């Protein structure tokens, strides 16, 4: 399929009116240049295929930035640098979420890919014998590690990878995981109802998806026992939605975001740059 | 004899005319209709209420002016406290709607104006407090058929236990996108010297087949005025917008005792 | 099981996928959907609209 | 539970509940029970006259010693969460005397019942993950 | 193994069990019914509440003692305030609706009495002043769930104004008409020894197609100690009666504003 | 093959009584 | 050699497999098994009990 070509068309004098109509009505402007000039036949061999969603969505885009360290830790603020947990979502950047956010809800499996990087902390320490991390997806309500070495790195159940450094960035699919038979982008509302003369706070509570969204946690951890030398990690993580359907269209995002809900900030609402006078060309 | 500007709904026992209508909008083109055995979620026998319910509730009027900035309501908030669909909703845990939205706003043909009528899915407000994010209290969500206003200025508040409203400033349409792509949602203008009324049917909108109606909003109906109210004779003139709204092919499940929510 | 489809033109064929995952999910990228329907955003109302027609009448 | 122990290797669940009673007074005690499930939202019930609101049944103690109360499911979201979830709540199971129980002179006044925990037909879960139930020093 | 003694009744989202029934009575014969065409009145497409109205709901418990004369109630009286039945009653003009009456007594096989359990059409009770005829106030004639007791002793009242209660002398059915003739009406018996619940399906009776529910009452409940409780370690013992009724059928004509009938 | 699907069903007034069971039988 | 079998459906076809190896051990998972029998469990009782009837009669 191919976008529309144009016919051969010359003038017309005649009580049809196509370059009229009433937009009061809900309905865009209809009318195309056939209608209001002559013109020629132009077979239109082009198409729309990089515009699908699959095509709009069908790239790995990274969502965050993860630390993780290797060395021998004394302190408890040391012993929490040996691994990290983060609750997983799209919102620790901008640019997947905005394109996502041209949409109400959507359907998709996701890919999801990780790139791991190192250097060392010092360099009068020695060296470290190559490093192998584990990615472990926690799902809600399964057991948070509270050490980088404690019983929950067993991952019995859990989904776990064991990644090499320096192999192939590592990568797994994820189906639609859903609870409900869409994945919502925006949910106008709250996760209970606050009934009248109850004891519980009504002034600290949130509104909106902050509210209902549990997508689980990926916990990171550097395998390997400590070297003298200090590494330092970054694991950077990757999505692609792919198998993509969406709904309700929505206006993109004119303003920087100032956190995962639809707020805005004060010295960051003027994204217009005003033209001299309204005949600027 | 038949014409796009002359048009008779009849829900119920109730009825309404217009003649200065533009046409009517059903929203993404698909009219409202009862949950399929296919795609039904709760198993229990659905009470489904019909004429007590599925009829047209005439919220208080508000007054247009030439500095009016705007209007919101969120439904079924706005219809909460509305006869038996009131009853309905709070008496179950579970419900579904449609609607019919009927904006009214006659003037005269010396009269100027255009107010933007839309439907918005999922319509996520900003709060108006930069020490938290998402942070605004359901009785400020949830204002019921008094709905709330636009301004044109956002001034957040100093401490994060006053800022628990809406910052519904009206360019960004209360939620950081410009109001001039409101567009792409349903919607029709009531431009005074074209129309004096809007009508939008409303299928339900959720990414679920049925919902809690007590935590959760479906639709948010915005009214901004495009271009000012002008009349020459007098510029502090006030018209009256009247809001008209009919529940349609309604279902609730979940049955017990009645939810009353917090009011303060 | 393989599946032999058209490519996307370039300047100036077919290819073959096999899967080999027993979810879906590990799929590749959904094939080339061109649908659409433009009028449910840019004409969603409930009379006809004929263009050379007055929209008013 | 048993149930409760295979949900805690799941994320999610769906499906109906089966709650299963067993008097183990003496056969010479009579008595009417009300058992009852509130879907939620709703002031959580105290009372037998908000309790009778919802979901329920009226048992009568004899013969047949066991009475079955359904919690069907009723929920908003297709699946809920195996875990403690305002957003996937499900709602409120009480009991109360419908008239009392009532004995004859020579027999025990007080005495139990057992309560007993199943999935119906319709029941299923998703997700499979670490139960929260075992753990090992290390 | 199927018996006369076992029965489950389910309506809306509420069942009862009795394992020591005796049969069940249907009244007249006759099952509830919607309203057929051929018999309408009202014009206006009627509300059917289904399984939010038509459900058991179960009143406040009373107490049979050895002296106890026994107890009334009115039907739709006592389910006014009964969840969405309630609101519906009192939300439209016209209602019908036929039952499902539980009534509920257990005891032990050691103690003894009867309770005559009467369904009464049009259940005219006298009133408590000889000053004047047919003198009862709304709220006397419309306690609620509560019900009324029945005496054994008539005394009206020397002043007219405090009269306006029924008198509900038991041996004269509160009416005038000899108490062991009540049979006549649907019925059936708690006799202890026997059976510990009585059951009751009864279709809408009265003059007309439907009728103003807040105004008039089609049934009374009745319920009367034929032969006193007895329980030989405690005469002094009490055992809980308690009712349970299920609207079916129900049907309802011209919506409006809610009616809130006069308390005192 | 799917988890049970959930039939059409009004109320009832008989003497069948899926309601009450025995357990003690192990069931 | 080669087996095609459906996919496990993801969020919006079929898919190969060949072994590799002379030993089933070296084999992956089985196929989706959704035998079950609950009532050698719930109901392993010696004359049937009809949900109906009473359970002692
Ligand atoms: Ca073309
Ligand atoms: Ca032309
Ligand atoms: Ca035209
Ligand atoms: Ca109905
Ligand atoms: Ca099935
Ligand atoms: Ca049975
Ligand atoms: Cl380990
Ligand atoms: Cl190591
Ligand atoms: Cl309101
Ligand atoms: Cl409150
Ligand atoms: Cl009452
Ligand atoms: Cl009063």
């Amino acid at each position: 399929p191919t976008a529309q070509s144009t016919p051969l068309t010359s003038g017309v004098n005649s009580q049809e009116v196509p370059a009229l109509t009433a937009v009061e009505t809900g309905a865009s402007g209809q009318a195309v240049p056939s209608d209001v000039i002559e013109t020629r036949h132009v077979v239109n061999y082009k198409t729309r295929s990089e515009s699908t969603l699959e095509s709009f969505f069908g790239r790995s885009a990274c969502v965050t930035i993860l630390e993780v360290e290797n060395f021998n830790a004394t302190t408890d603020a040391d012993r929490k640098k040996q691994f990290t947990t983060w609750a997983i979502t799209y919102t620790d950047t901008v640019q997947l979420r905005r394109k996502l956010e041209f949409f109400t809800y959507s359907r998709f499996d996701l890919e999801m890919t990780f790139v791991i990087t190192e250097r060392y902390y010092a360099s009068n320490t020695g060296h470290a014998r190559n490093q192998v991390y584990q990615l472990m997806y926690i799902p809600p309500g399964a057991p948070r590690p509270t050490a980088w070495d404690d019983y929950t790195w067993q991952s019995s159940s859990n989904p776990s990878v064991f990644y090499t450094y320096g192999s192939a960035p590592p990568r797994m699919s994820i189906p639609y995981v859903g609870i409900a038979n869409a994945y919502s982008h925006f949910y106008d509302g709250f996760a209970r109802v606050p009934l009248k003369d109850e004891t519980v706070d009504s002034g600290d509570t949130y509104y909106g998806l902050v509210t209902i969204n549990d997508f689980g946690t990926l916990a990171v951890r550097v395998v390997n026992e400590y070297n003298p030398a200090r590494i330092t990690s970054k694991i950077r993580v990757y999505m692609k939605p792919k198998h993509v359907r969406c709904w309700c269209p929505r206006p993109p995002r004119a303003v920087p975001y100032r956190g995962e809900g639809v707020d805005f900030k004060q010295d960051s609402i003027t994204p217009l740059t005003a033209v001299e006078n309204i005949n600027t060309f | 004899g038949y014409s796009d500007r002359v048009r008779q709904i009849t829900l119920g026992n109730s009825t309404i005319t217009t003649q200065e209508a533009a046409n009517a909008v059903v929203a993404y083109g698909e009219w409202p209709s009862y949950l399929d055995d296919k795609e039904a979620n709760p198993i229990d026998a659905p009470t489904e209420p019909d004429v007590s319910s599925n009829r047209f509730y005439t919220l208080d009027s508000v007054q247009w002016k030439s500095t009016s900035r705007g209007w919101w309501w969120k439904l079924p908030d706005a219809l909460k406290d509305m006869g038996m669909f009131g009853q309905n909703m709070y008496y179950h845990y579970l419900g579904r709607s449609g609607y019919t939205v009927h904006v009214q706003c006659n003037a005269s043909k010396f009269h100027q104006g255009a107010l933007g009528v839309f439907a918005i899915p999922e319509y996520v407000m900003a709060c108006n407090t930069e020490a938290k994010t998402s942070y605004v209290s359901y009785v400020n969500a949830n204002p019921g058929e008094k709905g709330g206003v636009f301004d044109n200025a956002y001034n957040p508040s100093a401490e994060a236990s006053e800022g628990r409203k809406f910052a519904a400033l009206d360019y960004l349409l209360g939620c950081g996108v410009l109001a001039g792509n409101a567009f792409v949602y349903p919607h029709q203008i009531i431009n005074l010297r074209t129309n004096n009324s809007a009508t939008l049917v409303l299928p339900y909108v959720n990414s679920l087949a049925i919902d809690c109606m007590a935590k959760h909003n479906n639709w948010g109906l915005v009214i901004l005025p495009l271009c000012k109210l002008d009349y020459a004779p007098n510029s502090s003139t006030e018209i009256p917008i009247t809001v008209t709204i009919a529940p349609m092919f309604t279902e609730f499940n979940g049955l017990r005792n009645i939810t009353v929510p917090a009011t303060q | 099981g393989a599946q032999v489809s058209s490519q996307k033109v370039g300047a100036h064929v077919n290819y073959t996928t096999i899967n080999y995952y027993k979810d879906s999910a590990s799929n590749a990228a959904s094939k080339l959907d061109f649908s659409q329907d433009p009028s449910k955003f840019t004409e969603p109302v409930k009379d006809i609209m004929i263009k050379t027609a007055p929209a008013l009448n | 539970t048993m149930l409760g122990e295979i949900l805690n290797y799941y994320t999610h669940w769906t499906g109906s509940l089966r709650f299963t009673f067993l008097f183990c007074g003496s056969m010479m005690a009579t008595g009417k029970i009300l058992l009852s499930y509130s879907p939620p939202g709703a002031k959580p019930p105290t009372t037998r006259k908000d309790a009778m609101l919802g979901t329920h049944i009226i048992w009568d103690l004899g013969l047949q010693s066991s009475c079955t109360m359904l919690a069907p499911w009723i929920s908003n979201t297709v699946y809920r969460r195996c875990i403690k979830d305002d957003f996937t709540e499900g709602g409120y199971i009480t009991c109360f005397y419908q008239t009392r129980i009532v004995v004859p002179s020579g027999t025990p006044t007080s005495m139990f019942m057992l309560a007993f925990v199943s999935a119906c037909p319709d029941f299923s879960v998703r997700l499979l993950r670490d139960t929260n139930h075992i753990s090992q020093r290390t």
